[PDB]
């Protein structure tokens, strides 16, 4: 939304009509003009969750799945003895056992409005410009497409959510609630956190450290080795995660081993950058996780900078990378195509005209039906475990460059 | 816990099989009229297999229907007949069929229908004399046509 301006106008204005105040007689001078765009450059969207889960979408409202199980009876026993001569015995009984079960998945709904009153609709000029009434037709076009980035941050909101805490939770606390709709829509993830008593940041005496990150994910791909679905693949870590592998003890024991760089024999010491350039990649080999790196930011109440990602943890996928389920939409309501209620499905956005009404005004309405669905379930057990969070550092801003301020002129 | 509810088990259903005879001692079997006084459903109610002493009444108004064999009465202990080996559906028929012959374990052998299954009942063991019951081994054996 920007200023309704035109700036050459506005540029040309300023310049004083008459003003001889210095010298008693107008000087003689030179005039150069120049503007200048302002913008927090460093509010990027959370691209990240559109990558993962991909977009379908049902007519139904309510999905269920049943799962049938059997156990049957595994050839057990062992043949009985007796004497040449005799007669001969009965074996024992066995017995096999079927089971079933049942999912349930219900959608949400969402929607917004705007409005334009007469005096709005009538009354819009540039704020330098002599011009008609003829800005607000551009005015409702800026509304327009924020109602429709309005509906994509919810749908990257929700699906961030679930990939968060698992769980998605609305109150009404939350800032764009105005109804308080409590919701608790418990996806089930099994563990959705690791357990970190010492942090890998944490540094005990003189720089001697505490835990060992090379070794924690190597005891969980050894640990989860006869689960093959929670033994991990890939690992999305957004800021300075290098700085955490370069300071504390054991990787940089691994580094000197690698390099051969004992420090009484070999080389005097070799700097921090010089571990940290190459830690990571040591890490990469010894375990085979292939980390990524998302570095996206978001600009908060605060007025201060934070990633997507927050500093001190990093995701942990855990069978594969890939999507992890979907999000699904539902059907909404269009009237009446021949005579009967023919529905629509992707998110909706309505005009309404009421310029004739007493009085005039004008008003857009959008919104959509969805939730996420997360569709791979385990079978003999009704776990997940695809994604987890851990948090690794605690003291992971003092390794970043400071952010500047917004501008607020 | 709210808008997605997640799997929960419905349905159960277990299978066993048969109660097994001696193949070399032989099957005698003659089909009897079901006493209606006694509760012949709770008889027939668990999917595991079982088999119970069955005593025929040999006079009064119901002379001819046969009754599962009450360990308490001697009236009901000397007129014993046979043992129910399968199953039966008194919903259906009320002439099942009662095996004289034959070598059942001593695990299938419940005389009460609330008395843990696959574990050998012990008041038929202490009335193994009286019904006419021996024991050799785990099988039982007995005639009661002789």
């Amino acid at each position: 939304m920007r200023v309704p301006i035109n700036i050459n106008n506005a540029l040309a204005r300023v310049r004083d009509p008459l003003s001889i105040g210095g010298l008693k007689f107008p000087t003689t001078k030179e005039i150069q003009e120049a503007v200048a765009a302002i913008a927090d450059k460093f509010n990027q969207e959370n691209d990240l969750v559109d990558r993962f889960f991909p977009e379908d979408s049902t007519f139904a409202s309510e999905l269920e799945l049943y799962l049938l199980r059997t156990q049957d009876a595994e050839q057990t026993g062992m043949t009985f003895v007796h004497q040449v001569g005799s007669t001969s015995l009965p074996v024992e009984a066995r017995v096999a056992k079927v089971d079933l079960a049942k999912a349930t998945w219900s959608p949400l709904a969402f929607k917004e409005s705007r409005v334009w009153d007469e005096k709005e609709i009538l009354y819009l000029g540039r704020l330098a410009d002599e011009v008609q009434a003829g800005v607000i037709n551009e005015q409702i076009a800026e509304s327009l497409t924020w109602l429709m980035a309005r509906m994509r941050n919810r749908r990257r909101w929700l699906t961030w959510q679930v990939m968060r805490t698992g769980r998605i939770t609305i109150q009404p606390n939350d800032p764009y609630n105005p109804n308080g709709l409590k919701y608790v829509i418990d996806y089930g993830v099994t563990d959705i956190e690791l357990p970190l008593p010492q942090k890998f940041d944490a540094k005990d005496g003189n720089g001697n450290s505490a835990v060992d990150p090379i070794q924690y994910f190597r005891d969980l791909i050894k640990a989860a080795t006869y689960f093959p679905d929670r033994r991990p693949v890939a690992i999305i870590v957004g800021p300075g995660f290098d700085e955490v592998l370069a300071d504390n003890t054991f990787v940089q024991k691994y580094v000197e081993y690698e390099k051969g760089w004992v420090v009484g024999q070999n080389t005097v010491q070799p700097p921090r950058e010089v571990y940290r350039q190459a830690a990571l990649d040591i890490f990469k080999r010894y375990t085979g996780l292939e980390v990524m790196v998302y570095d996206k930011t978001y600009r908060d109440q605060d007025g201060s900078v934070k990633y997507w990602i927050p500093v001190g943890e990093l995701i942990v996928l855990n069978q594969s990378t890939g999507p992890v389920g979907r999000f699904v939409y539902t059907a909404h309501v269009a009237g009446q195509r021949n005579g009967k209620v023919v529905y629509a499905t992707g998110p909706y956005l309505t005009v309404k005209d009421h310029l004739q009404d007493d009085p005039p005004y004008y008003a857009i309405i959008a919104g959509f039906h969805g939730l996420p669905q997360l569709s791979g379930y385990n079978t003999e057990d009704f776990s997940f475990h695809r994604f987890k969070w851990l948090k690794y550092a605690n003291n992971v801003q003092s390794y970043l460059p400071p952010f500047p301020p917004k501008v607020e002129l | 816990m709210d808008k997605v509810k997640l799997f929960q088990t419905i349905g159960r259903v277990e299978y066993w099989e048969r109660v097994p005879r001696l193949h070399a001692y032989g099957v005698f079997a003659l089909p009897f009229p079901m006493d209606p006084d006694v509760n012949w459903a709770q008889w027939f109610t668990g999917p595991h297999p079982r088999a119970f002493l069955v005593s025929i009444h040999k006079y009064g108004p119901k002379a001819g229907h046969v009754y599962p064999t009450n360990l308490t009465d001697e009236d009901a202990l000397l007129n014993v007949i046979g043992m129910v080996l399968d199953g039966h559906d008194y919903e259906n028929d009320p002439n099942v069929t009662v095996t004289l012959k034959a070598a059942v374990p001593i695990e299938y052998v419940q005389q009460d229908p609330q008395a843990p299954a696959l574990q050998p009942h012990q008041a038929v063991l202490d009335a193994a004399e009286v019904l006419k019951l021996k024991v050799i081994k785990g099988h039982y054996f007995f005639d009661y046509t002789r």
